């Protein structure tokens, strides 16, 4: 007829409340022969001998709750880890009531832990308000605590799933390293601002100080942090104008004290009107059996609901955390903490303070600046994208053409050869051409700067298996597209259906077909539907640029296998070791753009095509997913071929013959 | 050095056996002082754990602990991390609760198990899915934790995978069944493999709503993982007769291998790092009272008498020994197959049926089916070493070859087939919607009788070993005296070849 209750409690004048409380929790539950015990015990400034005596103190009490209500301890660790432990050798709930560590989420590893303060993740969902506020899409994630960063990952995707945006950048590295300013002016360099961190007080003051050093703290830069964030010396290292949250009765212990003893309280005169009741054996001495009613009680833990309180509706989720909580979010003017919001369990709502800004006006800066100078990056097109060595330093021939264009040349970046023969030399160079002059039209067309770089191999870009852990990869243009160092892949994008999975595309510039280069019985081939090529021989020798959409239209094609497994001991580099081989009669056929072809036929008049036109498709600008450069662009690319611009192109180079 | 290996035991495992385990172990000594305290336990509470390293740890300054566990306590485990925390000590995890799978590990902690993470599980599962092309499948998850990883690691596997799985959505939990919005989840099933990630107790009233809405049938699949299979005695009768599973409970390697394995991982981390560092020894006195080189990051590389026992960053093995066992109609967990280094091995290739799950289950639907290796009829062909999986117009079969003429032992190799036959029975399986059985013949050609005996695929076919001979075969009149052939397709006489 009697319940024990353990507790971990320091301070003589929180035990006279606690044992206040638990003398006033048999007031209003009537004159019923159920009693209730409490034993505290203080602390010994080790941990293991203090999880000994606590362990076999709670064993010789045969306790149903145990409570740690330590805050301020001088030890960072904040475990109460093993007595939970050995409370969960016999399923026993052990209520803990000051950390917020992620790694007490995990039920599979804390089998009895319960507790009334929720995580710092659920904290990126009242972010997420401000996401239902300011209509903020894009965001800048920064985890140096990896034990709760596959968490708040975990919940940053939970968060995204109903958008179905997707987070700009994330990071995780080491706790205590300090070089970390190269990834934060990689993020500068992106079109976001938004900046969330997760970490503890000396990496949030490191980052302050690398974000004071660099002024990474000037106009348009968004700073959201937490109450870890706003403690120590990283208060001190904080800018003015930074928004915080705060936890309403975070560390006030007196109310939560009287809060948990409610709910432990309620949980047992609901536990009482129920059948098969069990207790705690001494478990020190000969007792290995456990509690049986663990998963029972923890039941009877789930669908509790209560109405006291002066937090309020406190009340357990399936993770056991807290329901409806109120917040607050603080602003930092002129050193100085301002509350400027209060939030309740679903909804904010500004106070009539003012919300300051570090940057300009008070209303929200938009930090979505798009990129104004547009990373480009091409392969080496022979007939689209000439590549010309510097004369002197640096700089341009400006020839002239023979019909009066002069033809506006780039300062392009590019290696030399392939990586086995060319180990480092990248040299900028000068490149022209076809897409260069869409390039012109498209910065004439509407304001914008950009990059003219070159990609590191010659493939368009091919989905292989990494060497590791059995992973996709893409290489190429979309490897150094997706990577982030380039913005816009100006090239003749072979159109498919795997890659507009991936990205977005944009109105085709180009439509052609396919081809067979042949040198000039049957000198001619008509296509795919030679029989000859169906079974082919040492003969015949045709093939395709190694690591090419060709031959990924190819792998689609399940009734072609013969000549997958044909070409594969013969593909090149580049289309022009191709046109070489060829040149010195020893290829035979090769599929390719029309065009292109048609171009080198026109230049050598023993370069013969074929006469059958298949594969009728078009050929557009490389994208990135759902951006503000694709309505205008592809405005303005439709723009183009409207007019007599395509035809201007064609009298550049299509037109053009000798 | 000193090392302490202490067993919790149920069954009489004595100790005379590790006195002898210092002896002819460790021939090459590099330290000059290795010493080993076997102890057992006949208790399993944490006191008497806290109790016996305050005994050890002060007991000559003892570096390293080994524990195995008879029980089913994963907090154990815990514990003696938590203790490898508090002591810096590294101490390992051998059998039973102190081998189960624990989520993450901590830096100041130096725990480590002889176990399979649930990780490299679902790895073999969705291997075991690949060599089978069974690709249409379901996803059902409870409340159970560690699920959230278990969903992203299917999600990152699908996605970096050569074969584009046609995953069903995922089956949600919130608490125990009310069947009434759980049962519109689970009528929306109509696949036949099913993934499930829960408990014993909740796996009761699963399969019992399984039965009771009939997801047990011969299509449909149950693949479980090792932590909801508990205890090899306690088996409910509600388990469906042919439940696929995956534990690494080696019955052939018992507890004294593996802790001589632990002691040759331990000794040859000693002695390497004694290599690089002088003063290695360097352990806490005693618990009463108020760490730079360390074996944390230091035995990745390890490799004892050529058994590939390295160890991951998470703490467990590179490469353990996971073993697929199924569910026999004797209601016993029937040892099935073994798994190498990276690549799966199967002593059973043959996929068995077990089509009767329970007794009331008339069910006629498969046709044994085999063919003849024809070259414009039936291409057989290796399997693809890009993708390990025959692309979509040719279907797997097997072959029994045999490995001399010394034994009639060999092995069930799978390859790939396309060809005419093989369209003609893929548009067989389009219009009549069943299911087949395609296997070879391994006896030699079409037919021929020796003194009343046939061979090839008439011996298939009138022995009654098989159903039908979709394959290429010549009629005449005997042939149609002792089967039934079909009405003829193609027009195919003989010919004679000349220049």
């Amino acid at each position: 007829k009697i319940v024990n209750i353990g507790a971990v409690l320091s301070t003589r004048k929180h035990e006279q409340m606690f044992r206040e409380a638990v003398n006033q929790a048999n007031k209003r539950h009537g004159s019923w022969k159920i009693q209730l015990n409490a034993t505290s015990v203080t602390h010994k400034p080790n941990a293991i001998q203090m999880a000994l005596s606590v362990c076999e103190d709670l064993i010789s009490s045969q306790v149903y709750a145990i409570l740690v209500s330590h805050p301020p301890t001088p030890n960072d660790h904040f475990t109460p880890t093993p007595v939970s432990y050995t409370a969960g050798f016999y399923r026993i709930p052990v209520l803990g009531l000051t950390t917020r560590m992620s790694i007490y989420s995990d039920k599979s590893i804390h089998l009895s832990f319960l507790r009334t303060v929720p995580p710092y993740s659920h904290q990126s969902s009242v972010w997420f308000e401000m996401m239902r506020v300011y209509n903020w899409n894009h965001i800048i994630l920064l985890v140096s605590d990896d034990h709760e960063g596959r968490a708040a990952q975990k919940r940053l995707e939970t968060l995204l799933e109903e958008r179905e945006s997707k987070a700009e950048k994330v990071l995780q590295f080491d706790p205590g390293t300090k070089n970390v300013t190269a990834l934060l002016m990689e993020a500068r360099e992106l079109e976001a601002r938004v900046i969330i961190l997760s970490a503890s007080e000396d990496d949030a003051a490191t980052v302050y100080r690398a974000a004071a050093m660099l002024n990474m703290t000037g106009s348009g830069y968004v700073w959201l942090v937490g109450e870890r964030e706003i403690s120590g010396n990283a208060l001190r290292y904080a800018p003015d104008g930074i928004i915080g949250l705060q936890l309403i009765n975070g560390k006030n212990e007196s109310a939560h004290i009287s809060d948990a003893v409610g709910v432990v309280a309620q949980a047992v005169h609901e536990l009482l009107e129920k059948e098969n009741i069990t207790d705690p054996p001494r478990g020190c001495v000969g007792n290995t059996n456990i509690w049986k009613t663990g998963p029972l009680f923890k039941r009877v833990l789930m669908s509790s609901k209560y109405a006291d309180g002066v937090t309020g509706r406190v009340e357990f989720n399936e993770d056991g955390d807290r329901k409806f909580a109120n917040y607050s979010i603080m602003n930092l003017q002129n050193r100085k903490l301002v509350q400027v919001g209060i939030y309740n369990g679903t909804h904010v709502i500004p106070n009539d303070r003012k919300i300051i800004w570090p940057g300009g006006e008070t209303e929200k800066p938009r930090g979505y600046q798009m990129s104004t100078r547009l990373k480009i990056v091409t392969i080496h097109q022979e007939p689209f994208v000439y590549v010309k060595p510097t004369m002197s330093d640096g700089t341009c021939k400006e020839e002239f053409t023979v019909n009066g264009d002069p033809v506006k040349k780039v300062i392009c970046t590019g290696p030399n050869d392939t990586s086995p023969g060319s180990p480092r030399h990248t040299v900028p160079q000068c490149c022209y051409g076809f897409c260069i002059d869409l390039l012109i039209k498209l910065a004439r067309t509407m304001n914008f700067t950009y990059e003219v770089h070159l990609v590191a191999d010659g493939k368009f870009g091919t989905q292989e298996r990494v060497n590791n852990s059995n992973k996709k990869e893409w290489n190429g243009m979309m490897g150094e597209l997706l990577s982030g160092q380039a913005d816009m892949i100006v090239a003749p994008l072979t159109i498919n259906n795997e890659r507009a999975q991936y990205i977005e595309f944009s109105k085709p510039f180009k439509y052609q077909g396919l081809t067979i280069l042949v040198k000039k019985p049957e000198e001619r081939i008509t296509g795919i539907n030679d029989p000859r090529l169906r079974n082919p021989s040492d003969k015949f020798i045709y093939a395709t640029v190694k690591q090419s959409s060709v031959d990924i239209y190819f792998r689609r094609q399940v009734e072609l296998s013969t000549m997958y497994r044909h070409m594969e001991k013969h593909n090149y580099e580049s289309a022009a070791e191709a046109i070489q081989a060829v040149r010195d009669n020893k290829l035979h056929a090769f599929i390719w753009d029309s065009a292109v072809l048609e171009f080198e036929a026109s230049q050598k008049c023993d370069l013969v095509t074929t006469g059958e036109l298949f594969f009728r498709s078009g050929f557009g600008i490389g994208m990135r997913k759902d951006s503000p450069w694709k309505q205008n662009v592809s405005l303005s690319i439709l723009k183009s071929h409207e007019n007599g611009f395509m035809e201007d192109l064609d009298k550049t180079w299509v037109r053009y013959q000798e | 050095l000193n090392i302490a290996v202490l067993l919790g035991h149920s069954h009489d495992v004595t100790e005379r056996e590790l006195r002898n385990l210092w002896g002819p172990e460790q021939a090459t000594g590099l330290p000059l002082d290795v010493n080993v305290v076997a102890l057992l336990m006949n208790r399993t509470d944490p006191k008497s754990l806290i109790t016996h390293v305050c005994d050890l740890m002060s007991g000559a300054r003892i570096h390293g602990l080994v524990f195995g566990d008879d029980t089913d306590q994963e907090a154990v485990a815990q514990m003696l991390d938590f203790i490898s925390s508090q002591t810096f000590i590294p101490i390992l995890g051998i059998h039973g609760g102190a081998s189960m799978i624990m989520a993450d590990k901590d830096p100041t902690s130096t725990f480590f198990q002889f176990g399979a993470s649930i990780q490299q599980q679902a790895t073999v599962m969705l291997k075991i899915m690949q060599d089978y092309d069974w690709h249409v499948f379901s996803l059902v998850t409870t409340i159970f934790p560690g699920y959230r990883d278990f969903i992203s690691f299917i999600k990152t596997t699908v996605d970096n995978s050569f074969v584009g799985w046609d995953m069903q959505n995922v089956i949600t939990l919130d608490t125990s069944f009310e069947d009434a919005k759980t049962q519109v989840q689970l009528k929306k099933i109509h696949s036949s493999v099913i993934l499930l990630y829960c408990s014993k107790d909740e796996a009761v009233l699963i399969l019992s709503e399984a039965r009771s809405l009939g997801l047990t049938g011969y299509d449909f699949f149950w693949i479980v993982p090792s932590l909801v299979s508990g205890n090899t005695e306690l088996i409910p009768k509600e388990f469906p007769s042919g439940l696929i599973s995956v534990s690494y409970d080696d019955w052939d390697y018992s507890l004294e291998a593996r802790v001589r394995d632990g002691l040759g991982i331990l000794t040859t981390a000693a002695s390497s790092m004694l290599e690089k560092f002088s003063y290695i020894p360097e352990a806490k006195a005693s618990c009463y009272g108020q760490p730079l080189h360390t074996l944390h990051q230091f035995m990745v590389n390890v490799t004892w008498d050529g058994k590939d026992l390295s160890f991951t960053e998470e703490g467990y093995q590179v490469h353990p020994r996971l073993v697929v066992i199924v569910l026999n109609k004797d209601r016993e967990w029937e040892k099935v197959g073994k798994w190498e280094n990276q690549t799966l091995s199967l002593r059973h290739a043959v996929w068995p049926r077990y089509k009767s799950f329970s007794d009331c289950e008339p069910d006629d639907n498969h046709l044994s089916i085999v063919t003849l290796e024809e070259a414009p009829f039936v291409i057989v062909e290796d399997i693809d070493p890009l993708t390990e999986t025959c692309v979509r117009n040719t279907v797997p079969c097997r072959k029994f070859v045999k490995i001399n003429n010394s034994t009639n032992e060999g092995m069930n190799v799978k390859k790939c087939c396309k060809g005419f036959c093989i369209d003609i029975l893929k548009k067989l399986s389009r219009t009549v919607k069943f299911t087949y059985d395609l296997y070879l013949v391994t006896n030699g050609k079409h037919g021929k009788k020796v003194n009343n005996v046939w061979n090839g695929m008439i011996g298939e076919v009138v022995y009654q070993r098989a159903v039908m001979a979709v394959g290429s075969l010549t009629i005449n009149e005997e042939r149609s005296e002792v089967v039934d052939f079909s009405v003829p397709f193609v027009e195919t006489g003989i010919s004679v070849m000349v220049s």
